[PDB]
């Protein structure tokens, strides 16, 4: 019964990754004024299976790793984190209801970078090293800021439960009480994934994803997996945190529907932002975070420490 | 010790041509860059010496492939100039028309691919659709897609198919709308701007010593043009105005390319209004072949045909340097003719071969991630640079 | 009888593996622009599943377009030489397919055969994007008849 | 133009399945009604009290007012 | 004349800088302008299914090298060597032995489609219009062998379609 | 209000074109499913369709069918399946079939 | 225990998928091995490295700013007590102190990133 | 002052607005009328069982029966 629950959670996020990649290719296609894949199956529904079994079957391809340990560690870690992140996300019901919750997601999201340190470490290519160190740097710098945001927007919940969030949302979406901090936290969600503008790239550039996206073949179908699945997550955790629907018990699938729709549309907006804008150069990015985001986050935060005591509504910890 | 030596990369997804590069740098900053050019070098100038003028012309097509009818115009103007001929007026007008059309091509490419390199996957797509419409024009005109000559000495041959200028008009109608759509796609984008603002500036006199000729001099002070100052054909007459910029900032150069696209629309328009119905080729039978109706049934037309193909017209000896305005800047060929059929020694001038030599100074003040934009910003094709 | 399983699975790994086949674009010279017009919206590649992505390690097959000079050639064979073992080479353009408009002078290599083995020769100068596309499709139809596994079954 | 919306629909089924799954599996495996939430020790204590007074060892059957009769 | 850009006075006066703090801060131009001009998505994309549909072309288009012959086919080629003489890639070969009838045709007429740049010069130079660039682009041979054409392959190419080429030539001969 | 016209366009084309199985047939055959447009002078096995002129560039379209040269089968569709004259009129070369 | 079963599964499927992804490519129909791989000469990608203080300092400030962040993390529990005065005083005081660290480092030569 | 703030708000609006949110966030908790309400609320929620005391020999107040009003009354929260 319980392993049934686990399987029903984790298999559909993988299928969700495949057909997500489909929707990505299409939305970018028409956004670019051209039809996406039609010629694999009808309408493009066989495209993932192509990508899937082929991209699995192309042979391992290079080089001496120098560490047999890490090379087969990092993918397992990246997946395992990407799969367990989905546990607390509320849904009508969490599948594990944790008192703390959201800071558990915050915590594992903080662990997610060892796959980049180790992945980029075992290349034996001294350039992919440097690239990896840098990607760790930007991911980590946006692990600073984001944490403070959750530590603010949550302060209108009154507890970490991640369930009571759906209780706060009943009257008004949390986007209204703070829009700006929600804006900064959206862009923050673009950060770690390194969607455009924040992505690094091919041609001439730091090429972190040059060997990172190149190397490890099938295990690149893994890093591929954890990256897209992690995307769908951060979209969902946005949908839960900064907005949400009314939960009518006796009919949970109603809230499940509405939740699903808004989340999917949000991810759609990721893929079309990536279409939309150019990339920042690296330093302008890092100290764009240090220049402006983090100070204004501090301001809004202290204003949310002082605010609820002003208006005399401070939230009811259960 | 410190520093480094890094290298190029084989392609970005749109890459036109490959360079290597060696940049001695400091921590995420480039102190010295030394581009290795000559990677793709096909040895044209040695080939041209072995082939007659009519034969060597596709070389002048495809040495710089993006802008094409322009290079055609350069070599043709060279042979005409040295050969004491004038093309009939309608030839000059058609040549102007497709000249500025081609300029619209090379500019829209340079801008869009400059975006795709930097980010911004989409504008490449939106605009290269219209570019496909442009080649849809060429295919009617010359009977092939891209490299088809459709330019000779002593004027163009095979005038437009009946009903072409309608299509030309129709594209030129709303191209303005679409390029403005690009201007909303960019230009006040905090990303693209804030990536390229002060990167790779140039002092005017410095640009003169380094010999930059093109959107470089345009966008940085030093108001100059060959189109205005040394009109090489009826392109003199039509009215239009060139842009400039005062920041020398590499952003000015962008906007100058844009405004040159718009002005190109003006020139195309007025050209469509002014077109005389004179004729195509010159009337001198020994410079350019006769049409088949005269070829057959008439003796001298046949002879001049046969020999003008086998041996080709003979060009009197002389040394010429012609220069035109090509969308990458001043382009020119230096012809050296023994009195003969074949040429002898002709060295083209690639604007990219000059502009590229400037990365040493231009890139001295910005780290490599924007050395990308430093290379891409000045319109350059490594097929033209090498030669 | 398992040979039915053999042929079916052949059409599976083959069916997919050909259905995607996203290559790398080597793009030396003016054939590269025409290739980009195959990537433009009108002639668009994506419909057929071919994806545009650049890296020799991710590369399914390689398109040699443009003129191949002596100076570039070794680098070309290296790019060939770190690649997924199943691989295919499509020679685009009159130049790379046997020397094209040069075929002479010195710096240019004559054909890309002299460097790496080649599968689909598509002539044209440049080959019209439609023609290049027809070349890729014909490469797919070379992938159909591979029948690679049942000879590993040695019957 | 419609090419993407079937794929989006499939994403909708694909993200929408675990919600109905876990919800119906509470409403089945856990008895007619939802699973209790034990976050605070008090609520757990009440749970195991229900457990002991069920005679079924399960907090599903809640007994009822008439169980005292 | 010179019409220059970016030389302007940014107003540090009020009501400009209002919208400057709004502009830097709230991303309105970025959001509205860009996101919306992509939300321009809905226009029907331009894509064509190549097996089942084909893009536009022109009667002067240059395909592959079909030889032509007269009505009551004479092998319209006279052997006169011109098409070989003007070939800018030099790739052609002609060797002509007078045949039984005393008229002259070619023994070996060859092309390297590899070397061939698809000029159109050999289409202009032929006095009798023996060789014409075909309409059809039909290609993608599997071997470097197969791209070299005998006189024979060029003939059979000419027989495969003529009234095609007859329609093109009959259309455009007024231009040439 | 307006969408009923749209679903009547799709419903119409799928209804009249190919029948019950015909929509699946033409659909997997060519992922482009178009309203039945005129006739197009069948000639060999391959059937032609010329649109009402609704739009350019995708003006006209074809199904290659099967058995050409007593060789291959369907699913092998490619160029050169068109005979010469249909190659001319299908490419916009000439506006007269 | 329940979430520990979820961790046992989620670690399996990771392991299983990895294993499949190693088998099948070297379980493939024909695997062929020739090419030399030159670790060899220092300038292939980059050369050597003179690791620079900037990135490391970013790791550092990531530490100090973490510490202040987690020290701030329990606040949502503390925002409700019977002493509000002290609460506001030392919460605004604490994260104000974070912003003082940042303001200092932003005044000195630190960051500035072009060097 | 006026020119200084106009210029720092011309250049760096994020930083000015940040100091504004900061300062206003500092002062406003002192002035606003609603402050005491929050405190009295927070004190009105018992976490811990109220424990009786020996009644006889005491000053009468906070009376036995929970309805007898003499104790504290949060009714002001009942309607607010
Ligand atoms: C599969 C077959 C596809 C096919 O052949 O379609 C052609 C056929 C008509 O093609 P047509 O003859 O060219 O006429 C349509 C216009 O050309 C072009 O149609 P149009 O784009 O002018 O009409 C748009 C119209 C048509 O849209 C729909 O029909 C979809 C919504 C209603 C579904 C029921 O949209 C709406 O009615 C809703 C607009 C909503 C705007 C905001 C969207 C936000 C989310 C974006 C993601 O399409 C239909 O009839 C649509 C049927 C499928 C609808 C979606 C069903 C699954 C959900
Ligand atoms: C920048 C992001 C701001 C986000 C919102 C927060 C708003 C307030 C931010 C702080 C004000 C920044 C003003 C700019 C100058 C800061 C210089 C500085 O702090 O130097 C360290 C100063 C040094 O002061 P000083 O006397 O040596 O002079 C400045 C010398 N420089 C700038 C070279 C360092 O150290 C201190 O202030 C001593 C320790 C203070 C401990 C904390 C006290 C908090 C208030 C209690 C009441
Ligand atoms: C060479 C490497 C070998 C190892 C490789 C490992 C790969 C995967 C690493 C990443 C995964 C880390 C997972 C950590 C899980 C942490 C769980 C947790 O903290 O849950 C919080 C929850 C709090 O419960 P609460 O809501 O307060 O109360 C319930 C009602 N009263 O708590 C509970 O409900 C109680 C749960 C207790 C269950 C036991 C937890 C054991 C954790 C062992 C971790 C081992 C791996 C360490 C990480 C290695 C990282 C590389
Ligand atoms: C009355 C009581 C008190 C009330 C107080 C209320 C005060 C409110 C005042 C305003 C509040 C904050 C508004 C939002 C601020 C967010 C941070 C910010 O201002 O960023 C701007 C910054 C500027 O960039 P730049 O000029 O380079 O840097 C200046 C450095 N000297 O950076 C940028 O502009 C670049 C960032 C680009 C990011 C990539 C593009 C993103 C595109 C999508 C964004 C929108 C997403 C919306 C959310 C989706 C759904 C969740
Ligand atoms: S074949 Fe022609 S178009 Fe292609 S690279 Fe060579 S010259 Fe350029
Ligand atoms: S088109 Fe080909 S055969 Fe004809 S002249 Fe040019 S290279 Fe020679
Ligand atoms: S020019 Fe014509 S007739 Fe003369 S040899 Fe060539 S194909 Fe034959």
């Amino acid at each position: 019964m319980f392993m049934i629950n686990v399987l029903t959670l984790i298999i559909p996020i993988l299928l969700a990754v495949a057909f997500l990649t489909l929707v990505e290719r299409k939305v970018l296609g028409y956004m670019q004024f051209r039809k996406g894949p039609n010629v694999v199956g009808p309408y493009g529904l066989l495209q993932p299976i192509a990508d899937a079994i082929k991209l699995f079957i192309k042979e391992p391809l290079r080089p001496a790793t120098s560490s047999i340990s890490m090379f087969i560690l990092a993918p397992i870690l990246a997946l395992t984190l990407a799969l367990t992140m989905w546990i607390p996300l509320p849904m009508p019901y969490p599948l594990i209801n944790m008192n703390l919750g959201v800071l558990f997601m915050l915590a594992m999201s903080s662990l997610a970078v060892y796959s980049i340190l180790w992945s980029g470490w075992a290349s034996n290519s001294k350039y992919a090293l440097i690239g990896a160190l840098r990607a760790v740097a930007q991911t980590i710098s946006y692990e600073v800021t984001l944490a403070i945001i959750l530590l603010s927007v949550l302060l209108m919940n009154g507890s970490f439960t991640l369930s009571t969030l759906i209780i706060t949302q009943e009257q008004v979406w949390l986007i209204f009480p703070a829009w700006p901090l929600a804006m900064m936290w959206f862009i923050s969600t673009l950060a770690e994934t390194n969607r455009a503008p924040f992505d690094l790239t091919e041609g001439e550039s730091e090429l972190v994803s040059g060997f990172n996206v190149e190397y490890a073949a099938g295990p690149f179908a893994l890093f591929f997996m954890a990256e897209y699945a992690n995307i769908i997550m951060m979209n969902i955790f946005t949908t839960t945190l900064f907005l949400g629907a009314f939960h009518n018990p006796y009919m949970p699938e109603l809230y499940t529907i509405n939740f699903t729709i808004k989340s999917l549309l949000l991810s759609i907006t990721f893929l079309w932002i990536r279409a939309s804008y150019p990339r920042f150069r690296y330093d302008q990015l890092m100290h764009l975070l240090w220049k402006n985001f983090l100070p204004l986050t501090l301001a809004l935060c202290m204003w949310h420490v002082s605010l609820p005591i002003l208006l005399s509504s401070i939230p009811p910890q259960t | 010790v410190s520093n480094l030596t890094l290298n190029f990369g084989p392609q970005h997804p749109a890459a036109h041509g490959v360079l290597r590069l060696v940049m001695e740098l400091s921590g995420e900053m480039v102190r010295k860059c030394d581009p290795h050019i000559g990677l793709l070098h096909r040895g044209t100038e040695k080939l041209i010496e072995y082939k007659t003028y009519l034969q060597a012309l596709p070389y002048f097509d495809r040495l710089d492939y993006v802008s094409m009818m322009c290079n055609e115009q350069a070599y043709s103007l060279a042979v005409e100039k040295l050969l004491n001929i004038q093309p009939p007026p309608r030839a000059q007008w058609i040549r102007v028309l497709f000249g500025e059309i081609t300029r619209l091509l090379n500019h829209i490419m340079a801008v869009t691919t400059h975006a795709l390199d930097i980010g911004a996957m989409t504008p490449f797509f939106w605009m290269f659709e219209e570019r496909e419409k442009m080649f849809e024009f060429y295919e009617r005109v010359s009977g092939a897609r891209m490299h088809a000559a459709y330019v000779r000495p002593g004027g163009v041959h095979q005038d437009l198919p009946l009903g072409l200028m309608d299509d030309i008009y129709e594209f030129s109608k709303n191209f303005s709308l679409r390029i403005d759509e690009l201007e909303e796609m960019l230009t006040n984008n905090r990303i693209w701007r804030n990536r390229t603002v002060d990167i790779g500036v140039v002092t005017a006199e410095d640009a003169l010593n380094y010999g930059f000729s093109g959107v470089m001099l345009r966008g940085s002070g030093i108001q100059w043009d060959l189109r205005k100052t040394q009109p090489y054909d009826v392109y003199d007459q039509v009215e239009f105005d060139v842009p400039i910029g005062s920041r020398g900032d590499c952003y000015d150069r962008y906007l100058c390319r844009v405004e040159e696209m718009r002005q190109s629309i003006r020139i195309i328009s007025q050209c469509l209004n002014k077109m005389p119905p004179g004729e195509i080729k010159v009337d001198d039978a020994k410079v350019s072949p006769p049409k088949r109706a005269e070829m057959k049934t008439s003796m001298e037309s046949l002879i001049h045909h046969f020999k003008l193909y086998t041996e080709g017209y003979q060009v009197p000896p002389g040394a010429t340097y012609t220069a035109i305005e090509a969308p990458k800047g001043e382009f020119g060929v230096y012809l050296v003719s023994d009195g003969s059929s074949r040429p002898y020694r002709c060295k083209i001038k690639a604007p990219g071969f000059a502009h590229l030599a400037g990365l040493d100074k231009m890139s001295k003040g910005h780290m490599l991630a924007d050395v990308v934009a430093i290379i891409g910003t000045q319109d350059i094709v490594f097929g033209e640079v090498d030669r | 009888r398992g040979e039915y399983v053999v042929a079916k699975l052949d059409d599976l790994i083959n069916w997919a593996r050909r259905s995607s086949l996203w290559p790398m674009t080597f793009g030396l010279a003016c054939c590269a622009v025409e290739m980009m017009h195959m990537a433009a919206p009108r002639y668009d590649m994506d419909r057929f599943g071919v994806v545009f992505r650049a890296s020799p390690r991710q590369s399914d097959v390689m398109i040699v377009a443009g003129t191949l000079t002596n100076k570039m050639a070794p680098a070309l064979r290296k790019v060939y030489d770190q690649m997924p073992e199943p691989r295919y080479v499509v020679s685009m353009g009159s130049c790379a397919n046997g020397g094209g408009y040069y075929h002479y002078s010195y710096s240019v290599v004559r054909g890309c055969d002299r460097i790496v083995p080649v599968d689909i020769y598509v002539p044209g100068c440049p080959p019209t994007a439609e023609a290049l596309l027809y070349g890729i499709l014909q490469l797919q139809k070379k992938i159909k008849r591979e029948k690679r596994l049942r000879i590993w079954y040695r019957r | 133009w419609f090419e993407v919306l079937p794929g989006i629909a499939v994403m909708g089924v694909c993200l929408f399945i675990p919600g109905m799954a876990t919800a119906r599996i509470h409403r089945f495996s856990n008895g007619g009604r939802e699973k209790r939430v034990a976050h605070y020790s008090y609520q757990w204590y009440l749970m195991e009290r229900d457990r002991r007074v069920s005679g079924v060892n399960r907090y599903y059957v809640s007994k009822g007012l008439e169980n005292i009769d | 004349t010179y019409k220059y850009v970016n030389l302007r006075e940014p107003s540090m006066d009020m009501k400009s800088v209002t919208d400057r703090a709004a502009q830097t801060l709230l991303w309105t131009e970025l959001i509205r302008g860009l996101g919306m001009t992509l939300s321009y998505l809905f226009r029907e994309p331009a894509t064509i299914n190549y097996p089942f549909e084909k893009g536009p072309l022109s009667p002067r288009f240059r395909g592959e090298h079909a030889l032509r012959r007269y009505p009551s086919g004479e092998e319209r080629c006279i052997a006169c060597k011109l098409c070989e003489a003007v070939c800018p890639a030099q790739a052609i070969t002609i060797e002509a032995e007078p045949r039984a009838d005393g008229s002259r045709r070619t023994t070996r007429y060859d092309i390297d489609m590899t070397k061939c740049i698809y000029c159109g010069f050999c289409q202009e130079a032929c006095p009798v219009d023996a060789i014409v660039e075909g309409p059809n682009f039909e290609f993608s041979t599997e071997t470097h062998e197969e791209l070299l054409y005998n006189k024979e392959k060029l003939l059979n190419n000419g027989d495969k379609w003529e009234a095609e080429i007859a329609a093109n030539i009959q259309a455009d001969y007024l231009y040439r | 209000m307006e969408l009923l016209q749209v679903l009547k366009r799709g419903l119409q084309q799928v209804s009249g074109h190919g029948g019950l199985r015909g929509y699946l047939r033409v659909l997997f055959r060519a992922n482009d499913v178009r309203v039945g447009t005129l006739v197009g002078e069948d000639k060999y096995g391959n059937k032609y369709y010329e649109d009402n002129k609704q739009f350019f560039g995708r003006h006209r379209w074809v199904i290659y069918t099967t058995e050409m040269n007593g060789k291959n089968t369907f699913w092998d569709v490619d160029g050169s399946m068109v005979p010469p004259e249909w190659h001319r009129w299908l490419h916009c070369m000439t506006d007269d079939p | 225990m329940n979430l520990m079963i979820t961790l046992l599964t989620n670690f399996t499927l990771a392991t299983l998928l990895v294993t499949i992804a190693f088998w099948l490519p070297q379980l493939n129909v024909y695997s062929e091995k020739t090419s030399p791989y030159e670790c060899g000469f220092d300038p292939m990608g980059s050369a050597r490295l003179p690791f620079s203080m900037k990135f490391f300092l970013v790791a550092i400030t990531f530490l100090l700013f973490d510490l202040e962040i987690a020290l701030l993390l329990p606040l949502p529990w503390a925002s409700q007590t019977t002493n509000l005065n002290t609460m506001l005083t030392m919460a605004l005081l604490l994260i104000f102190l974070l912003a003082v660290s940042l303001a200092y480092e932003w005044t000195q030569k630190g960051l500035e990133w072009t060097e | 002052v006026a020119a200084f703030l106009k210029n720092v708000w011309a250049k760096e609006p994020v930083l000015v607005a940040s100091f504004a949110i900061a300062g206003l966030a500092v002062i406003l908790p002192t002035l606003s009328p609603y402050t005491k309400y929050s405190l009295m609320i927070n004190r009105a929620t018992p976490y811990n069982y109220p424990v009786p005391l020996r009644d006889d020999g005491n000053m009468p107040d906070v009376p036995s029966h929970p309805q007898d009003p003499q104790g504290p009354s949060l009714e002001w929260l009942k309607r607010l």
